[PDB]
């Protein structure tokens, strides 16, 4: 899981 | 603001920092983004999969 920017 | 990652597609530097191109699970190439390393601390599995594919085509 990752943050989306 | 957190989403599941399908795979890492490529890497690049920009202004002295590393970014990784992310294929998001359940999305297409139209939704790919470039993400800094900071955002991928939970993605160690898929990053080493990526870095292994780079090493092998070499």
């Amino acid at each position: 899981f990752a943050f989306k920017s | 603001d957190v989403f599941e990652v399908e795979k890492i597609l490529d890497m690049k530097t920009e202004g002295g920092k590393v970014l990784y191109k992310v294929r998001w699970k359940g999305y297409t190439s139209d939704d790919d983004t470039w993400e800094p390393e900071i955002h991928l601390e939970d993605c160690k599995e898929v990053l080493l999969e990526f870095r292994k594919k780079i090493a092998e085509n070499k």
